[PDB]
């Protein structure tokens, strides 16, 4: 969840304005794009 | 005359312009060509 | 009172700046209504006739002496109850109104029976080219006149933008022959040569 | 002195033999300019918050104001609201800012209907009489007038539409009365009464929206503008535009509708000045690093110092404290 | 649109179910300002 | 922009309080921490 009210984007936009789906959806972009970032550098490590 | 380069950090008083407007700067080598040759 | 079309093709034209920001010597992605390149445009002549629909925005070219053509009419049905926009110029003054006006059929100027509430009032070979947008209750307009279908590129700059706030669905002209062509929503790749002028353009979805 | 500085750096009263990268110099700018257009008369306020009717909420009342000295301080002494809702600004800058132009909407709703006049929101107001676009920025201003468009026997004066067949967008309005199509008339008038409740009291609504200058500003705020200085480093405010540099003379060609231009990283790199005109180029003071060369503290204090990537004879010279960072 | 409320340590309860719930006509029996809503928006509560 | 209203500072500085000023630059001065990570562990790992 990354500190959001859910961890589905259809849930948080079917019961939140606008305004606040895009406060609690930058959470969730932020959390993912950790990930991913933390998996590219390991695999970057192992490839050398 | 083969390979090109961008640029060896000599005095600076495009591009190269604002990479030194915003903080990145790039130092020159210790020894010279004259000396590897 | 007679109108005959043909079709024919677009190749690249109807590119214009998207902001008014200098910029020199670069490449710039944006996305905005544009004109697809290599379209399928339409080529009417106009003899001595019903509404053309407006989907969305609409590119307009002519190739005319003098001031043959006048100006437009806008709306989405036009008899008396929904607002209609009503633009006529003759020597560059046009005047621009937004009035519940009813049109004659086949509307000419030696265009409309009665108007009301107006609530608006705005006083202000060679190719003549025009680009209609109307968003979020803006009418905007951008415009250009080039000496010579043809090849090339040639940017469209900005006159006005007027807030009517009423919804366009059918637009007709009041004057013959012309071009039309229709916007669609993309992206395209421009390229600032020196001299802050657009010089080439990539579509990033042909 | 710079070992002083070095032993800060490095955290330590010891410091050994090497040379450290300190730290940066820069060159602190001397004075500062204003220019803003030159424009006297004021903006007609007055007659929007002190007006004797209000229109009807399905047929909004809009106003356009340009070219005028916009003074919002003055927005208090006509109407008794409690405070602004702003969106995208706080109501404390205004007199700091330069608009193209301003547009007021005024009319009159409900109450409990105050709450569908922000960005996002749905209802019988905000779908079939007034939207508001979701990237909205203005200021919204609403207050009671139960004294005024209240009677004892009921108001019914102002209308509001109930049925639509399909909601409005943005900015949009619609003034017809076809027959709704067991068909229903369109348009319903509120029953205003002074005896109701809070939530069912008239209060009237003005929303103002300005345009976040893009293009050259025709209102703007009571500030006056100074004189020109070019070729030294200043602090400089073009219409709300602020920086610190040095401004030279400029070849660029700017159309008549362009304002200004911008760098790759979408920093000001020219500017058009409001009253001459003319175009200015803009660059950023002297700038640099420094770095100590030292034989380590054990043997001696004495330091040599090293201005990398600077020509000697261009070395900061100015003795005043007030002129560089170290 | 209760004649009368009961005190606050002995608070009344309802319980609702098996109804079909439009909170849209609520404006219309008590002169309130807004709601108070917690892990929803008001303007989203009839698409749930 | 990271999610905040603009991409420079002054204009932040221009039309917001300091209350609400510092709430915008902390996005920016995130984002552009991450991305000097990013880069400093790129070169890292190409000097090996
Ligand atoms: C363009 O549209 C016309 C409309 O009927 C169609 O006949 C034609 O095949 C299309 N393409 C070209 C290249 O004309
Ligand atoms: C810009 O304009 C000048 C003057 O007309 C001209 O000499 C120059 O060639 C132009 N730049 C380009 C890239 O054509
Ligand atoms: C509003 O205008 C009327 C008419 O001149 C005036 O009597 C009244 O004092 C004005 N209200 C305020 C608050 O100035
Ligand atoms: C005042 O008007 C504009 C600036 O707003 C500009 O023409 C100049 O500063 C002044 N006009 C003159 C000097 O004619
Ligand atoms: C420093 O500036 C002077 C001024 O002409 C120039 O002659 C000199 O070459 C510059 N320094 C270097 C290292 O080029
Ligand atoms: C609901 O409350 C109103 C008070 O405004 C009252 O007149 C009405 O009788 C109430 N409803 C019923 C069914 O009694």
């Amino acid at each position: 969840k990354f500190g959001a009210i859910s961890s589905v984007l259809n849930d948080i936009l079917s019961r939140l304005d606008p305004p606040e789906a895009e406060v609690q959806i930058d959470r969730l972009i932020t959390g993912r794009l950790q990930s991913l970032q933390t998996y590219v550098t390991q695999q970057l490590i192992r490839a050398a | 005359n083969k390979v090109t380069l961008a640029d060896a950090g000599f005095i600076k008083q495009d591009l190269i312009c604002a990479q030194k407007f915003n903080g990145l700067t790039v130092l020159p080598p210790l020894l010279t060509d004259e000396m590897i040759a | 009172i007679t109108r005959t079309q043909s079709y024919t093709n677009s190749f690249t034209r109807g590119v214009y700046y998207p902001d008014k920001v200098f910029r020199s010597s670069v490449l710039h992605s944006t996305q905005d209504l544009f004109l697809p390149f290599f379209s399928n445009v339409t080529w009417f002549h106009a003899i001595h006739n019903p509404a053309l629909p407006f989907n969305d925005g609409v590119y307009f070219a002519s190739t005319e002496k003098s001031n043959i053509i006048r100006g437009w009419i806008f709306g989405t049905t036009l008899d008396s109850k929904t607002q209609s926009l009503l633009i006529v110029n003759n020597a560059t003054n046009v005047v621009i109104k937004v009035c519940e006006f009813q049109f004659c059929n086949d509307p000419f100027l030696d265009v409309y029976s009665s108007a009301n509430n107006c609530t608006f009032e705005y006083v202000s070979k060679n190719l003549r080219e025009f680009v209609f947008k109307n968003i979020d209750g803006y009418f905007k307009i951008y415009s250009k006149h080039t000496p010579i279908l043809p090849q090339g590129f040639s940017a469209l700059e900005p006159l006005v933008d007027l807030p009517i706030g009423i919804n366009i669905t059918r637009f007709q002209t009041l004057l013959a022959a012309y071009y039309v062509g229709y916007l669609q929503p993309r992206t395209f790749l421009l390229k600032y040569n020196e001299n802050g002028t657009i010089t080439d353009a990539v579509d990033c979805a042909l | 002195d710079p070992l002083s500085e070095t032993k800060c750096t490095l955290k330590s009263f010891t410091v050994e033999k090497g040379i450290y990268q300190t730290s940066n110099f820069r060159v602190q700018p001397t004075e500062s300019i204003v220019r803003f257009p030159n424009i006297t008369n004021l903006c007609p306020f007055h007659e929007v918050f002190n007006a004797t009717t209000f229109a009807s909420v399905y047929a909004w009342n809009r106003k356009r104001i340009s070219n005028c000295v916009a003074d919002y301080s003055v927005i208090y002494n006509f109407a008794p609201f409690f405070a602004f809702k702003c969106y995208g600004v706080s109501p404390t800058k205004l007199n700091d800012l330069c608009f193209t132009n301003v547009y007021a909407d005024s009319f009159v709703i409900r109450g409990n209907e105050v709450s569908q006049i922000a960005p996002g929101q749905t209802g019988n107001i905000a779908d079939y009489n007034y939207k508001l676009p979701d990237d909205f920025t203005g200021c919204v201003i609403a207050w009671n007038s139960n004294k005024l468009d209240s009677k004892p026997s009921g108001n019914y004066n102002y209308l509001y539409r109930l049925f639509r067949k399909s909601k409005l967008k943005p900015f949009e309005r619609d003034i017809s009365t076809e027959i709704y199509q067991n068909c229903y008339s369109p348009l319903q008038s509120y029953g205003f009464r002074p005896t109701y409740g809070v939530g069912h009291q008239p209060y009237r609504v003005v929303v103002l929206s300005f345009e976040l200058l893009h293009a050259p500003a025709t209102v703007c705020g009571p500030k006056k503008s100074t004189n020109l200085v070019k070729n030294k480093c200043v602090n400089f405010n073009f219409n709300g535009l602020t920086g610190t540099g040095v401004l030279t003379e400029s070849n660029k060609k700017f159309l008549p509708f362009q304002q200004f231009g911008r760098d790759i990283a979408d920093t000001t790199d020219a500017v058009r000045d409001p009253q001459t005109l003319e175009i200015l180029d803009i660059t950023p003071c002297s700038f640099g690093g420094v770095s100590v060369i030292t034989p380590g503290t054990n043997t001696s204090n004495q330091v040599a110092v090293l201005y990398q990537g600077v020509n000697c004879t261009e070395v900061p010279v100015a003795i005043h404290a007030d002129q560089l960072t170290p």
